[PDB]
């Protein structure tokens, strides 16, 4: 068929860039193309339809144009909601194609993690196996470092961790640590901590519960 | 008032038959085309095919000809996605889109999507398919109190998360699946409340496993 | 009016801050933002069957683009390339989405029309000339018009890229009657042969013309000069 580039891959600007975003095809598809807008989870969104003309409902502040091969799609005062992937497609010869996106993400203040610790519902312990969460709650960047204290000794292997996207109102993270430990091992132990490094931070922080008080 | 509503996720083995249905409201069903549009486990878009219900013209992307079946239905307003039989790479998420049409030089045309659906996720292994856990964590000594619950064990993904059966929604947070080292997915929701109403007020995830029918809803309880 | 005079437009129509301009075309008023003060800007604009219609003007000011579509900006009924040198190019769809009519219209008022498209191409072919009409059929490799005088057939073929080929069939079967042809791409003639002997030469030119030059009665060289066809029935005669 007709293969879409678009450029760039990923992307991050403040509130209030004018960001704009190219898609190149192998053909003349002069002016066949759709601009759509996938949001976190679901679902795609006609934004631009015939890379001139704007959908009903989408605000001014989004434009487009392009002729031939070369298009561009263009945000003209970015805002935190428009965090989201942009596809381009060609529907000027059969089949529709799509483009393979593009990643746009929103530059802000830093603080911060704000960390919060949670024991494990004892209804675990019915199954013989515990699992400890630590929170943290709309900071920037992404970047963080999460360690687990077990009688001031840390824990090896036994981590998963998943951080959302970015929010759509602040802009900012959360990430969850979960620690998985047996209850035959949980019971050996009385402090559990998380100690968080994070560069909004200026000293790590350490949410601790001591077992059962 | 244009709305596209999908059918709900499935769960098959390597070999079953499957028909998605798309129901449709808002326009006149049977003056736009409906198309279908596969969307591969984190990757890009594939467009599939397209049906007119006006004479149940379907036109097969020459990457799904002989591979899938799309039908219509006039009298109820419905569109369908259908397969012979599955395989372990048809994995993905689904949608139908109310299509416009363009006539592109020359001899054909195509078209562009307006109005999605939300998504029906086709899920396919010979694996079990064990349903959620029900773990809350609890609130104590927090700075505004954060609680939540826990979906450990499930399989497979995804699992809607609501708080108070819906009315909640300022501060919850539905982190993503993990896949553990057992073959099934973990994930918590988390909410930001103020402090003073934990015991004035009560918290209750309401969470649904609609592949394993699962469905359990628990209550925190911040001692 | 003011800080915005007016200006001629290609199908003869007018176009005239917080650049803005203002125009009024077909009974109605026409209104949108541009991005320089010569014109170069679309015009949007309601009918009273609340169908949407848009006005397309290029950045050179030579080629306008007037679109129809329903009571939603998506669907269209009617589109309308018109260009600088009056080489125009008007579609129209049958509502299922295809394109039933196509209105090809050259430079030198030469119009090409194709009527009946079905879904996959085939449809009825006839070329406006001046002073006659060429009918035809459309495959999807090629534009045919064919003229017919009893066994003789003229095909006039139309490669898609635009190139004119054009071949002569006959059923008859007599080799003092039957007529064979001759098809020169560089120069575009066609040359007559009945009986191993040159009848006819004819020319299909670049300003959409025939011209007829007949061969003397050895079938050596040509003779007198070209008649220019003015009537349908002058190209059966040749074809007798």
């Amino acid at each position: 068929a007709i293969q879409l580039t678009q450029s760039p891959s990923s992307l991050s600007a403040s509130v209030g860039d004018r960001v704009t975003i190219t898609c190149r095809a192998s053909q003349g598809i002069s002016n066949a193309l759709a601009w759509y807008q996938q949001k976190p989870g679901k679902a795609p969104k006609l934004l631009i339809y015939d890379a001139s003309s704007l959908e009903r409902g989408v605000p001014s502040r989004f434009s487009g144009s392009g002729f031939g091969t070369d298009f561009t799609l263009t945000i003209s005062s970015l805002q935190p909601e428009d965090f989201a992937i942009y596809y381009c497609q060609q529907f000027n010869g059969f089949p529709n194609t799509f483009g393979q996106g593009t990643r746009v993400e929103i530059k802000r203040t830093v603080a911060a993690p704000s960390v919060f610790i949670f024991p494990p519902s004892d209804e675990q312990l019915k199954s013989g196996t515990a699992s400890v969460v630590c929170l943290l709650n709309n900071f920037y960047p992404r970047e963080a470092k999460v360690q687990w204290k077990v009688d001031n000794a840390l824990q090896s292997g036994n981590s998963q961790e998943s951080v959302t996207e970015q929010d759509s109102k602040d802009s900012t993270y959360s990430l969850s640590s979960t620690l998985t430990l047996s209850k035959a091992d949980y019971e050996k132990h009385k402090v559990y901590a998380c100690e968080v490094t994070h560069q909004g931070l200026s000293s790590p922080v350490t949410k601790s519960f001591n077992r059962g008080e | 008032e244009v709305q596209l509503v999908q059918s709900g996720a499935e769960v098959k083995m390597p070999g079953e038959s499957l028909k998605i249905s798309c129901e449709v409201s808002g326009y006149s069903f049977t003056s736009y085309w409906i198309g279908w549009v596969r969307q591969m486990p984190g990757k890009g878009l594939e467009w599939m095919g397209i049906i007119y219900p006006g004479d149940s013209d379907t036109r097969y992307s020459p990457s799904f000809q002989g591979q899938v079946t799309i039908s219509a239905d006039k009298s109820i307003s419905t569109a369908y996605l259908q397969w012979s039989s599955l395989k372990a790479s048809d994995t993905a998420m689904y949608y139908c889109t109310r299509s416009i049409s363009r006539s592109g030089p020359g001899f054909s045309l195509s078209w562009f999507f307006d109005y999605w659906g939300q998504g029906t996720l086709v899920t396919v292994s010979s694996a079990s398919t064990k349903g959620p856990s029900v773990f809350p964590l609890a609130p104590s000594s927090k700075s505004t109190a954060a609680l939540g619950c826990l979906v450990k064990d499930y399989f497979p993904e995804p699992v809607t998360v609501s708080w108070n059966s819906g009315a909640l929604t300022s501060g919850v947070h539905t982190f993503p699946a993990v896949l553990q080292s057992s073959g099934l997915y973990s994930l918590s929701s988390v909410v930001t409340v103020p402090s003073s109403s934990l015991g004035t007020q009560t918290y209750i995830c309401n969470v649904n496993h609609k592949p394993s029918n699962t469905k359990v809803d628990k209550r925190v309880e911040p001692k | 009016e003011k800080n915005s005079v007016s200006v001629d437009l290609p199908g003869e129509m007018k176009v005239l801050n917080k650049y803005d301009l203002i125009a009024t075309v077909d009974k109605l008023e026409l209104k949108g933002t541009s991005d320089k003060n010569n014109g170069s800007g679309v015009l949007e604009g309601v009918k009273a069957d609340k169908s949407k219609v848009k006005l397309t003007i290029s950045d050179d000011l030579g080629q306008t683009t007037l679109e129809v579509f329903k009571e939603d900006g998506k669907t269209l009924v009617s589109k309308k390339v018109t260009s600088k040198d009056k080489s125009s190019t008007e579609e129209k769809f049958n509502e299922k989405g295809e394109v039933s009519e196509k209105i090809i219209t050259r430079a030198d008022g030469t119009r090409l029309e194709y009527t009946g498209i079905k879904s996959d191409g085939s449809g009825k072919a006839k070329e406006v000339l001046k002073g006659y009409v060429l009918e035809g059929t459309l495959t999807a490799e090629k534009t045919t018009l064919v003229v017919k005088e009893g066994t003789v057939t003229l095909s006039k073929n139309i490669s898609k890229s635009g190139e004119v080929s054009v071949e002569l069939n006959d059923t008859d079967s007599s080799a003092a009657t039957k007529k064979t042809a001759a098809w020169n791409s560089g120069t575009s003639t066609l040359t007559i042969t009945v009986n191993s002997k040159k009848t006819k030469d004819l020319v299909f030119t670049k300003e959409n013309t025939i011209t007829v030059q007949q061969y003397d009665s050895n079938g050596t060289k040509l003779e007198g000069s070209a008649v220019e066809i003015t009537k349908l029935d002058e190209i059966k005669n040749a074809l007798k």
